[PDB]
């Protein structure tokens, strides 16, 4: 029927209060700084390397992505801040690679482009990490991969951190062999010079495109056969497009230049015989009833000052409609049912510390969502897990483990958004990075550590006073200042959003307006895989 | 004689093309199962950055590059040579004709939009302008060796002969068929390497020219 | 998106060249002869038996088929040339039976009609073979069978060739018992006189229609009970419609005359609760850009003169669009992706002899098509398998076995079209009759043998010179002429298209224009069964 | 076949024998070096096990 009226969330804030104005100014400053940093990352390796890249007749890699995807279609780029201030004097913009979810020939694909302007396409350790994260996104969501290979091989003085381990360079080819065994298409466009580790990327792909007189594939290049076997060969007749396309048979399609390679790639994606079938129910999409710079006014940048998570849900969901679940029992967790772009979402949001009743409310909700096949969105703003004595007497760590066990075992698409702090085992109760969410974005005011600075300094000082009390002497003000300096400094440095996305601990720092769009994009990509039945473990009652 | 298009007219041609591509996107979506979904809106919304599309339109004989920035509010900022235009608009239908509704720097206009193969037609009350879309090379592009180990049937040429391209040079029968060697080359046959009746071998030279 | 432009195949031929004019005249002569032969086959047993058939008030069997199928609907008739000059002085038109795929009540069915004007509906051995081929088409493609039984029992002096073996008359009832165990409906309309082997056809069917005072079912007729038990009975009260419809219960529906039986059959097909569900992707159909009498000009009738198979693909596929796969590696095999009537087709066509690289290209392509669930169309024009010494040194028979093993194991719908010669183990590499294609049509210029004749005569002569060289004497010109006469004569006689479709070695000789339509019809029938996952054997690398 | 055994100087595998390449391509080859056990077991890779004689 769906004609009967309901109520909506959200209230209009006081635009003149000094709290709102200060919060708006702080979050506007953070978002402007985020914008200028990513505009510097957008250039890549500087204008010298871009000039020498277009002097050989190639496109720049973002031009390749713009010409590959559908015209006017959005592009969800993942981990734009990988490698940011990570290596000591080396600048690696974007990680040295560009990964994203786009729309090619009406199919949502994962696109992995070697940005060859930075370090000649060398593979730093964060490059391997960011590429492996893109590949596990594409295997989880069942998205075809398009690799735009312009590589340079594995860096040498970091070779340990690139070569042998489980989640090191060789995993890449493992992920190609397994995805193609599940009918997840791999397409490689060779636009560069694949030297001996990159050379396995087109040879492990179902269909190749290589560019005339520009793309080269060899298991051992000219200086490599020089140092290994002692031989001089020219590169374009050692591994050029003519040899591979006509004699050896490594390549399947042959392109004149980069525009022809991208046109052929769109043809290849169209001949994949793929049709997206949905299993959730869809309703007409509707925009909310409130703007999204109000989120700048509401959230701010002060993590010591709490707010209400219902104001955020009011500004990201369809029509600001929200069916709340158990609204009075355990009210530091907000659970409910909403819709984003017509998709049904179960939302779990933090509003305080986690008590025992909040964790039981969350476990009931996650079982409900897995029984009905409804995707989950976690909105992390955590400070703790209620330390105390009357709390451990009840079973608080008996109740947060049920929350952890239900979030781990859940087989629906889960997406996390960290809108505030995220500390301790609370981070595990609300689907942190270890619990395999499909995506995990953060806002520019977030913090993530094990216990925040003050607490770690206090615990270390009190345990070393206890420890030294086998003999026992104090250095009171000296120990205080000399432990409260380098621990607060370290925890505030490593809790930053740029510190955590300089690694690949999340999928991006996003602007609080763009939030709604980004969730919709992620949720539609996450619906390419059919939702499987959930089996839970043993709930410890 | 034909007159050059104004930069505002190139903005209208670029906008009509972009909106036509959107129309194709919309009619694909209407046939999709995944309806109402994002990606269907041709908004060009990149994350944290803007998207600029570089297209080239051919005005008569000369090419003009137009850099189209997709704005968050649905407008376009089109920079043609150096000058930036604020370009907004949409399509609407009246009967069986499609019209392009434009607003360029606050100046509203209306023209009929017809796109036939490569040519963009804009019919207005001040004239008619034809802008062409360039065609990329890969859509407009369309000595000898013995193929199999077979016996030679007939040799057509001698040492010292002058032939043309697409001319019968040697014939060989291989197993079940008949494959004539013909010349792509130019020049003079100095050498008939195989006598008549001999057995040539795959990927081998039959005739050499100096 | 699907809006971006692509290129198409094909070039317009020289209509004035003597090659084109001679080829057009030869293939026009072959097609006119095919038309007049099938118009003579259309009459059946002559005008005497047709007059005595309509004097008893029955329809002719092609009239029955025209009144059974949907009005204006096409009819794909299978094996119109069965029994053509096969028995020495007996003429058996059409095999004595009419099989075809038609459209009844909006469902595509297999129709098997006993043509009772020829030999009183007797079952010759080619009649059993043609009927069993129709039944295995209907079991493979999951099509309901409608038998229009007007039989006469199994011929007597050919009784060995009809009775005991595995693929002899009794298999018919096996195929009814298994198809009906898979929910593939059997419907039998008894319009004739089923004598003791035909009597099991309506009794093994789920629903019967028998005609008042015309259809009779008995396990032993009046002369049969005379010779077996010694009894005189009248036939219409031994096994007529009234006894079976009212007392014994063999029949389920009772018809007044043939029009009532066909109307009731359309009702019965409508109550089958069948709904056709597609699993491939469909696009808007589009006609090609070139005519189809150009195929007469291009192919001709000279099998020693080669042509290009891309000219054929240009004239049978949607819009003449074709995405070629590995176009420069192994260029005597043309593989690619096209569309026929909106269905995705992977096409494999011969352009020369099979080398090793061509067979590897084909194996890669067939694995690609089975991974994506794309149907296959093989276009056979074969002469061999590259005999040589440097070829056996590489592993040519190591590489054609991979092609054979991939074509055999493939579980997508495969359709073969023989447009030229088809000799040797090359015939097995390109999905011959033994490799279970759904359908296999031929053009009127085709040839199929184990070799080409000259080769067989030469091998036999050189082998007998070697054999006699234990003592050794020659009969040079005598042996030459006396082995080159009766071997070239035999191989050219048995390689004919009419020789091969006089047996049931294929599903029809078709006109090269009609090709496109016939493929579309076959492909839509082949999509009634859901495509299953392919398991391959061991690829010998 | 998944696994082969071919016998030294006795078993021969070829897609076109000596009179067949004679009548098809016009070539004279010896049979034991066109398709013998040594070529297939050491170069082409058609055979997997190599036997001395029938008991082996
Ligand atoms: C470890 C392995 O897996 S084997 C790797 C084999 N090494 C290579 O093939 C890389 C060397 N060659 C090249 O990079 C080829 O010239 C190309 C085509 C890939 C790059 O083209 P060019 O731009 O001409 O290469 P160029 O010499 O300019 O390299 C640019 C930078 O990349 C560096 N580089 C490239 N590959 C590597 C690598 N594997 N390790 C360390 N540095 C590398 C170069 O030292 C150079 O120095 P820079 O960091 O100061 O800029
Ligand atoms: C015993 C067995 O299971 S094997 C044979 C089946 N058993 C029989 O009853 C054989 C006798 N024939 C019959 O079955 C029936 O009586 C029928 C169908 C022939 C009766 O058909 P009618 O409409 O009366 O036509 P008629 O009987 O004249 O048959 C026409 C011709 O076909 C031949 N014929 C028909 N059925 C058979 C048969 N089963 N075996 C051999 N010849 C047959 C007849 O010899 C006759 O010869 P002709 O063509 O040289 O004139
Ligand atoms: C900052 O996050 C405040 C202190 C952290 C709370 C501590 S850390 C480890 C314990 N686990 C938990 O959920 N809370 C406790
Ligand atoms: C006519 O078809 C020419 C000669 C046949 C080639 C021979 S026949 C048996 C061998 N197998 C094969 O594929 N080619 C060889």
């Amino acid at each position: 029927y769906h004609g009967d009226s309901v109520a909506s969330l959200g209230t209009q804030p006081d635009l003149g209060s000094a709290l709102y104005q200060e919060n708006y100014k702080q979050m506007k400053a953070l978002v402007n700084q985020l914008h200028e940093r990513v505009e510097h990352i957008k250039l890549g390796g500087g204008e010298k390397a871009r000039a020498l890249h277009i002097s050989r007749g190639k496109l720049l890699p973002r031009e390749r992505i713009d010409n590959l995807i559908d015209p006017g279609s959005p592009f969800l780029e993942l981990s734009q801040f990988a490698g940011y201030q990570l290596y000591d004097n080396e600048e690696v913009p974007g990680g040295g690679i560009i990964t994203g979810i786009g729309r090619v020939s009406g199919v949502e694909c994962m696109i992995i482009a070697n940005d060859a302007t930075v370090k000649g396409g060398a593979y730093y350790p964060v490059t391997v990490k960011k590429q492996l994260r893109a590949q596990e996104i594409a295997m989880q969501n069942r998205l075809p991969c398009i690799y735009l290979v312009d590589s340079g091989g594995a860096y040498l003085p970091r070779q340990a951190d690139v070569f042998p381990d489980r989640d090191h360079f060789g995993r890449t080819f493992y992920n190609q062999a397994i995805m193609s065994s599940k009918n997840i298409a791999q397409i490689a466009v060779v636009m560069g010079s694949c030297t001996a580790g990159g050379a396995y990327v087109p040879a492990m792909a179902d269909e190749n495109i290589i560019v005339r007189k520009q793309g080269t594939i060899f298991l051992a290049g000219p200086p490599l056969v020089k140092a290994a076997t002692g031989e001089e060969v020219s590169a374009e007749d050692l591994g050029g497009a003519d040899l591979h396309c006509r004699k050896s048979g490594v390549s399947d399609h042959w392109a004149l230049d980069d525009h022809h390679a991208l046109h052929l790639t769109r043809k290849v994606v169209r001949n994949l015989n793929y049709q997206k079938k949905l299993d959730v129910t869809i309703e007409p999409s509707e925009e909310p009833l409130f703007p999204a710079d109000e989120l700048y006014g509401i959230v701010g940048a002060n993590l010591k000052r709490s707010f209400d998570v219902r104001e955020v849900i009011a500004r990201i969901v369809d029509g600001s409609r929200f069916t709340e679940f158990k609204a009075f029992y355990g009210d530091t967790l907000v659970t409910g049912f909403a819709r984003i772009f017509g998709y049904p979402v179960g939302i779990v949001g933090n509003n305080g510390v986690l008590f025992s009743e909040s964790a039981k409310k969350g476990t009931h909700f996650v079982q409900l969502c897995c029984q009905r096949n409804i995707p989950l969105l976690f909105l992390q703003n955590i400070t703790g897990f209620m330390v105390g004595r009357e709390y451990e007497a009840e079973g608080i760590a008996k109740d947060g483990a049920k929350m952890v066990a239900a979030v781990a075992c859940a087989q629906v698409p889960k997406i996390t958004l960290i809108i505030g702090g995220s500390y301790g085992a609370g981070n595990y109760g609300m689907c942190g990075r270890a619990y395999s969410p499909r995506f995990l974005y953060i806002w520019p005011n977030a913090r993530i550590s094990v216990m925040g600075g003050e607490q770690a300094a206090n615990v270390l000082a009190t345990i070393t006073k206890d420890q030294r009390a086998r003999e026992g002497k104090q250095f009171s003000s000296a120990d205080e200042a000399a432990l409260k300096e380098p621990i607060i400094k370290k925890f505030e440095e490593e809790g930053n959003p740029y510190y955590s996305s300089a690694r690949v601990w999340d999928d991006g720092i996003i602007d609080p307006a763009d939030t709604r769009l980004v969730l919709g994009l992620s949720f539609s990509a996450a619906l390419n895989a059919p939702i499987e039945k959930t089996d839970f473990g043993i709930f410890r009652m | 004689s034909r007159k050059a298009a104004a930069k505002e007219s190139l903005c209208q041609a670029a906008l009509g093309l972009i909106l036509k591509e959107k129309a194709m996107t919309d009619t694909f979506t209407l046939q999709a199962h995944d309806q109402f979904s994002p990606f269907s809106s041709s908004s060009g919304r990149r994350l944290n950055i803007s998207y600029t599309r570089n297209m080239t339109l051919k005005d008569g004989k000369n090419n003009v590059a137009i850099a189209v920035t997709y704005n968050h509010d649905g407008s376009y900022s089109m920079q043609i040579e150096d000058k930036t235009f604020q370009v907004l608009g949409n399509l609407y239908s009246e009967g069986d004709c499609t019209y392009l509704k434009c607003s360029v720097n606050g100046v509203a206009s209306k023209a009929k939009l017809i796109i036939l193969e490569n040519t963009i037609y804009l019919f207005s009350k001040e004239g008619s302008i034809e802008i062409d879309i360039p065609v990329p090379k890969y859509l407009s592009s369309v000595g000898p060796l013995a193929p199999m180990t077979g016996t030679i049937e007939k040799v057509f040429v001698k040492a010292g002969d002058k032939v043309k391209a697409g001319d019968s040079l040697m014939v060989m029968i291989a197993m079940k068929m008949e494959h004539t060697i013909k010349s792509p080359k130019d020049g003079t046959v100095k050498k008939v390497f195989y006598r008549e009746g001999a057995q040539a071998n795959r990927h081998t030279p039959l005739v050499e020219f100096e």
